[PDB]
């Protein structure tokens, strides 16, 4: 058309690329400066001190790299025209690690994981808070191997457990006494020879369903009354995977020429073999284990409970009557709740005599309770959020709050009260569980919020239940999808969602467990991101609209590049109708009347919403290396994005890879149309695995409007990823052939452009999630079909490229590649 | 890498209301042409010859019989193998369901960039 | 700077190139037919019947995909001005062996005339000309039938007792027979019960650095003769076999075929620095009644342990037995691969083995005491021994002492002369019931004498499945040599008695793969020129049978035309040049198509430049490099090199890259293109491209890094990066040992060397097969890695169905289309 | 004159034919010549050259096959003195050299080749023969196969159906039993043949030949093109239809990569 009005990037050199890089990222610890996370507020209880509390976190004090448990003064009394910005008093000696800490109020225990063992340390319990730091102790231990998972007994702080070698043990600090529970795996070969684990998250489980524990202590301690023995009980779960198919990575020790087995379910294949299981254990005031036993359902597992497929989550009542757990179904539509009583749970023996026995000894009355069904056309997502409340008056009738998604659309808390009425099982007999037996019937569901947003669940995110003003503190996206919101509400009552946060901005939160401040980690897209302490403060005749008053700040938004220009944000509609949010980082010095090329940057995937309210330069900072070097970025996210509602997110049910690449080409579009920079003729795409996997479905389906496509570690071959991604949208590969084969775009290479260099495609060798497979048979059926491609191996990058010399290759290479081909 | 003498050839049989053809492609040793046509001489129909196949196609031939237009077709790719005086042969049996005068077809390989028959049949003369 | 005098290549679509590379191998499933081999000639002996031998042999008869098993029949008379060319007529009608593809090797017994052979997933066998007549139309291989489960791998016939026969199934040595159809294991060291992690006790087997760098494919050997231990009527047959323990090697994991699955293989490889196999020799007899069924089996072993009455010896290169049976014989060498030495184990050394040590001390007592190991010859150099494996003993029917071998010594003058040396063998009289530390030379014979057959600047074909043919009733010995030339294959004869003349048998002018009767009176030989394509041809030696060193070698009969060149094939040139230090040094090339004087065309130089591969030589280069032909045809000029340490050139030629390899070859590359820029005109030295398989890739990162100003651009396929991965075998034998060269392992490895590789992009290609079981992939993915690590570009092309030669044409036309284009652009 | 034959059986095509006296003899239904010297019993069979050649020398680009192939047995010892045998390569001074030609013969050895004496302009001389499958015609060129340069003669048939003529043109090399091959492979929808020839130049190996209507009906299969091959395949035939009694038609083949064209008739409808 117009050369004249065709923006031309400045041809660099590599070494200038390089510089480019370099000088993007020569204050790079500036900007991820790991901000504060694991809030933990403690009261100091004097009433005579300065401070009320100690707030804890993680932090480096920049005196070195690693992460350190670190804490806080929060004074009692704060005085107006000040913006308090508290130093990071540093809790140990300086000695070589800390993360993922377990913290116990009651004693106030640090129980952590530090590189090759367990330390732990006690602040503000009986003694003295510390000033000056002091020694936190090493466990010794007889195991060998590493140790793994650790928590603290809520019941006495004394007690702790871990997985050791995949087992999982239990310990003591004063007496030092280490002892297993779990007797399934014994090390005497590799895990194709040794099956069975115990206690620890599998695979598909840690990496899909976002929980990385298999074990949960009891809250409380119960006593048999032999003479004084203080039973602990722990929920763990058992796991077979015998039947499950074995793959073979790449070990990071590349000299070596070494692999790891990996127990990786593919789709249709048979995931691990569940149960739930009971390891006791009793103990006298003096600290000894008396002894310890395996317990067990009075059925078999599968029997008791058909068709459940995965554990998705699973804990105790805080009074500790009953241990929940979250069921779900192979579909992945058919969750459940599920309270079991410790009595359901027999001895374990192998004498079938005594099983009998103890069958015959558990009591009529005591039965599993399933007291929520949770079923959907489309797919279950795992919400984490399940608050029971304590039935000490009325000794039935169990009230809970639950995030319920699947009933309007919108993840939204409910109060549930469902009634346990017992049905009167002889658990020495066996039989077959029909379609509805457990089920109790429902009192009342009171939606607490409803609307067109959701309350967040998922990633980590979780609901603060004050008991005395009687409130629920949770997050949303009430005002906009583009910010997470703190609000609380009343759950006797539907009253009125008030909000805490400051609008404008997008907040991670945590409460306090004195319910009277919490913390707010936030940012826009503008500015960088900030930690401020609120506090409530209000008269209590109305705790609902206690007003969150900014009390002291623990880090101030940091340096913004030189470079930095904020991006931004746009909505569009598509023909359907349907709102599409968007990004644009504009190239820098734009002149108008000119068409740059404009790089489409996309995931598209579930699970993560790219487009936000929400400080993008700490990990999209390559992006804004492309806009300086002058081209046009715009991320869309279209259908099938979270946290825009599950019909929303629900379009890509078993049609996944081809509604979002319509919504991306549609959003590239809108950004032609209503601006003016947007050269059509040079579009590339660009993203990572997801994004990958959709920017060879740019490059195939579209490909008169993508001029080039960089998909990075892609995912080719959906018969041969994960059960529980693949199947969830992609119901099972057995029902749906069509949309296996049309969205494996490995099987579609025909399609890709026979001239060349449109198409680079990158990949971490060692790369777990979606492995090396998938690029190898992509690059297998480009030999075959006859077509060019270009290639970027990481040999010692995983998933995410986190080595910052790899990560200034690929950016360099990006660029190249850009310069040159677009 | 044998290049050997392709066999096309177009059978028809104008039935009473859907006229089936019958495309041949095989290689041939001399004797499987009249066996292979007295198994269908139960349905007997004429040979009405074509282009035959100038340009030679070689082995594992996996290649795409084309018609110009939309057909009864099924297993539409076709293969070209060998085989002794017993069993079927690898060939399509369309069914082209009506009167239309002519048909029109093409030969295609798959990593290849040109074509390897190009033929045309008239249905003004059924048997 | 001066484009006037620049020729530029024609830039094609992608299209357009695959259409190219299409017109070119259009031809090349014609050019190569997997030419006919492993020929065996067989007499009729009827004299009066037309055909006066049944050639036997291999062959692919164009009519199918498979190789199989064929004949030609020799006549008795053939006439002048005639051209006799041969059906190629079958023995098996018309079946599948194959689930290249058909039928790989097979084996055969000339007095019964049994033919074993190896097809699909099952043995079969057949016979053809012993007491049975020779028959005319083919019939159905009989099928071996067997209890035992899983493949039947390397089955040999016994020569002594053409009935029973012997093979490995599942790393052990197993025996059975043709017309009962009974079978039995001998050796129970691989229970199979898991992994070769878990079982690492092999049997028979040729490991992994034994069968890819010494070019041995078999771990046992039949005893050619029946003892008789004479109990009542017994027959006993023995077999040498190898025992390898492969415990304290490191194990790799390298992905299997079935991407799909995601599994890998565990493999034994040995790296350099590691402990190579644990071996030892052993005695697998058992014996037979008359009616044909095996009654007694006994396995034994020496009277001390391998290790110690052979110390510091690492690796079994060869092994067998003399015609009569009385020793087994096996070509030792020690790990720096210097110290070759040949033994005889006379089989009553072997005493049974048992776990009862009485009883072993019992047999110990009752080995007698003259009964010895004879090193009857030390070969001992300071470069490397290349292993020769060339014996041939003679019968010594008078005077049982004084062994009379032939031998081939590269280490005594530089180059592979055969020479016939007696060593005399001496008892010295040995207890072998007390344990005991050999001496450094305590069984090294005494040598009668050492006379030389051949001399001279040249050297006798020997590895690489060449052999020599000794006719004893005439007595001479029919070898191949490069007496006329480096460049050329030639069958000589010569006298063992009389070390007079050496008569060369092929016709000058080509290169020429040979096969003699075993009646020594006729022989095929497979044979090309660079400009004419391969042909196979039946010469007939006749002449006075008075003088049969003298007998003329005239043309009989022909079995393929030459199946000849493309129409866009024209040869390539070979020319010679000295260096500064005054070596000789040959190479090729090809000329640009349609040249016009004065343009300076790009040039790529395709090397290969390691040990062992000769790529400048009178024979055909179409077939295997039509590539660079396809280059030449778009307009580069294409160089090939073989600078000093390629073979056929003598040790001391072979031994200018020892401890620094890498670096000299590179040098002498480097130079060739400068006398190939001076002598000719249409090399531009601002457009050359470096370009090479595994040895060549690695010489092109090499070329890239130490003369980065002449290499434009480096397409480096398969390359070793890191020489420290790479195994015992190889490295060892050219790099001395790791931790004695740690110099020249970092100036010599590639990887540890990526800050000197150009910060400018689109200038260096790496290849790579991601199946490689030879030159791993880690070398390419530990290249690419210290490429991340050291801020350099690179681009990367994956196979991930191919092992080392890109076999499937699918991935060799994208492969080629890969080089067209990165060309076009970039070089 | 002419002599007589006797059909043993017609499916692998046997003759034997009685020769009286000494004599020239030639015998142009298949074109053999016998130069003979007393009485002659002689069988003459069918052969094709693909099940007796070594399936290397088809595909071959200097082993260009001519002739058709013949089991001829006849009387040793001078006899039967010498085979004229049928050729059909064109005798030019360029890019054809005598020496190029051999005769082979098929024994249960094999193909056994040796040059002959003397080419006449259809015809090699065979001297004295010492006996079946002889028949035979090769040639090594050292140049390669697209420029052998013999030209076909043509062969065309009108006939009627349903009232509509469809004609039949075939051009393949001058072969008489290939010849009768075809016109009996193309009797299920039967010939009937008048006398042209169009042998006006000389074309070459692997042409592709365009049929041009001077005046047009509907015009099919038009880049038809020159293929040689044993006797029993689907010729490069052409069928265009005429669909009316018009008297006379125009034909040229013609030429696609050089401009000039190489044959043009001009034939009628006088017995249709």
């Amino acid at each position: 058309d117009d050369p004249a009005a065709r923006f031309q990037v400045q041809k660099h050199s590599w070494d200038g690329l390089r510089s480019i890089i370099h000088g993007s990222r020569k204050y790079s610890g500036l900007i991820v400066n790991k901000a504060p996370h694991d809030f933990q507020f403690v009261q100091k209880t004097d009433e005579s001190g300065p401070h009320s509390h100690r707030l804890y976190y993680l932090g480096m004090p920049y005196g070195s790299r690693e992460n350190s448990l670190l804490y806080s003064e929060i004074p009692k009394k704060v005085r107006k025209e000040a913006l308090l910005l508290l130093s990071w008093k540093q809790m140990l000696d300086h000695f070589q690690a800390i993360t993922s800490y377990d913290f116990h109020s009651e004693s106030g225990l640090f129980l952590f994981q530090a590189s090759n063992s367990l330390f732990h340390c006690r602040d503000g319990g009986k003694n003295g808070f510390m000033v000056s730091p002091m020694k936190p102790l090493e466990i010794k231990t007889q195991c060998s191997g590493p140790r793994m998972d650790p928590k603290i007994c809520p019941a006495d702080p004394a007690f702790f457990s871990f997985i050791n070698n995949s087992d999982l043990w239990v310990a003591n600090i004063e007496t030092g006494e280490e002892r297993r529970l779990t007797f399934c795996h014994q090390g005497l070969s590799n895990v194709l020879d040794d099956p069975k684990s115990a206690g620890v998250a599998t695979f598909v489980i840690q990496e899909e369903f976002d929980r990385f524990t298999g074990y949960w202590w009891c809250p409380t301690a119960s006593w048999e009354g032999s003479e004084g023995l203080k039973t602990l009980r722990i929920l763990y779960e058992e796991v077979d995977e015998s039947e499950v198919e074995v793959i073979h990575v790449p070990s990071p020790a590349l000299e070596e020429r070494k692999t790891d087995s990996y127990r990786y379910p593919r789709t249709g294949s048979k995931n691990p073999k569940i149960a739930l299981k009971l390891a006791e254990f009793q103990t006298d005031s003096q600290g000894k284990i008396v002894s310890t036993q395996e317990k067990e359902l009075v059925q078999p597992f599968s029997s008791l409970f058909p068709k459940v497929e995965y554990i998705a989550r699973a804990g105790w009542t805080r009074d500790g009557k009953y241990a929940w757990a979250m069921f779900l179904d192979r579909p992945q539509q058919w969750l459940q709740l599920v309270l079991l009583p410790p009595a359901l749970f027999i001895p374990s023996t192998e004498n079938e005599e005594q099983r009998l026995a103890s069958a015959r000894a558990v009591p009529r009355n005591v039965q599993p309770y399933v007291v929520y069904e949770e079923v959907t056309n489309v797919w279950i997502n795992v919400h984490d959020i399940f608050y029971p409340f304590p039935q000490s008056e009325g000794e039935d009738e169990l009230c809970f709050l639950r995030a319920n998604e699947c009933k309007t659309g919108f993840c939204h808390l409910y109060k549930v009260t469902a009634v346990l009425k017992s049905q009167g099982y002889d658990w020495s007999e066996p039989f077959s569980p029909g379609e509805d037996e457990f089920k109790c019937p429902i009192k009342e569901e009171i939606a607490l919020t409803s609307g067109e947003w959701e309350v967040l669940a998922r990633h980590g995110s979780k609901i603060w239940v004050n008991e005395e003003t009687k409130l629920v503190y949770f997050q949303g996206t009430k005002d906009t999808p583009l910010e997470h919101h703190l609000y609380v509400v009343s759950y006797e009552a539907a009253g009125e969602i008030v909000r805490l946060t400051t609008p404008g901005f997008s907040h991670s939160c945590s409460m306090s467990q004195n319910f009277d401040m919490f913390v707010s980690h936030y940012s826009s897209v503008s500015t960088p991101p900030c930690v401020h302490v609120y506090k409530l403060s209000g008269p209590d005749d109305d705790p609902l609209h206690k007003q969150p008053r900014f009390w002291a700040s623990m880090m101030e938004a940091a340096s913004c590049p030189p470079d930095y220009v904020p991006p931004e944000i746009f909505h569009f509609h598509t023909r359907s109708d349907v709102r599409l949010y968007g990004m644009i980082y504009k190239p820098h010095a734009l002149q108008p009347g000119k068409k740059h090329p404009t790089v489409l940057f996309v995931y598209g995937g579930p699970q993560v919403q790219l487009v936000n309210n929400s400080f993008k330069g700490i990990k999209y900072l390559r992006l804004n290396t492309l806009a300086s070097l002058g081209y046009a970025v715009v991320v869309i996210d279209g259908r099938g994005s979270c946290q825009r509602g599950l019909r929303f997110e629900g379009a890509l049910k078993n049609q996944m890879g081809q509604v979002e690449i319509e919504d991306q080409v549609e959003g590239l579009q809108f950004v032609a149309e209503k601006y003016g920079f947007i050269d059509l003729s040079r579009v590339a795409i660009h993203g990572w695995s997801y994004g990958g996997f959709l920017s060879l479905m740019g490059l195939i389906h579209k490909p008169q409007v993508f001029k080039v496509a960089i998909a990075g570690a892609p995912v080719t071959v959906w018969m041969a990823y994960d059960t529980g991604y693949t199947e969830r949208y992609m119901d099972v590969p057995e029902n749906n052939q069509h949309g296996y084969e049309a969205g494996s775009v490995a099987l579609h290479v025909e399609k890709l452009p026979n001239e060349p260099n449109r198409l680079l495609i990158l990949h971490g060798f060692l790369d777990e999630n979606v492995h090396f497979f998938h690029t190898n048979f992509l690059v297998s059926q480009l030999i075959r079909a006859g077509k060019p491609y270009q290639l970027q191996i990481y040999p010692n990058e995983r998933h995410s490229i986190r080595c910052p010399e790899s990560g200034e290759h690929y950016e360099v290479t990006l660029l190249h590649f850009l310069q040159e081909y677009l | 890498l044998i290049y050997y003498h392709p066999h096309p050839e177009d059978i028809k049989f104008h039935l009473y209301l859907v006229p089936s053809d019958a495309l041949l492609t095989k290689a041939i040793d001399d004797e499987e042409d009249r066996f292979h046509g007295v198994r269908l001489q139960t349905s007997p129909p004429m040979e009405p010859l074509n282009f035959g196949s100038s340009y030679i196609v070689s082995n594992s031939a996996n290649l795409k019989v084309m018609p110009k237009e939309l057909k009864l077709s099924y297993r539409s790719p076709g293969e070209i193998q060998h085989f002794s005086k017993f069993y079927a042969g690898q060939m399509k049996e369309p069914i082209q369901l009506e009167i239309t005068e002519k048909r029109h077809g093409t030969l295609v390989w798959d990593t290849e960039v040109k074509p390897v028959d190009l033929q045309l049949v008239a249905a003004s003369a059924p048997p």
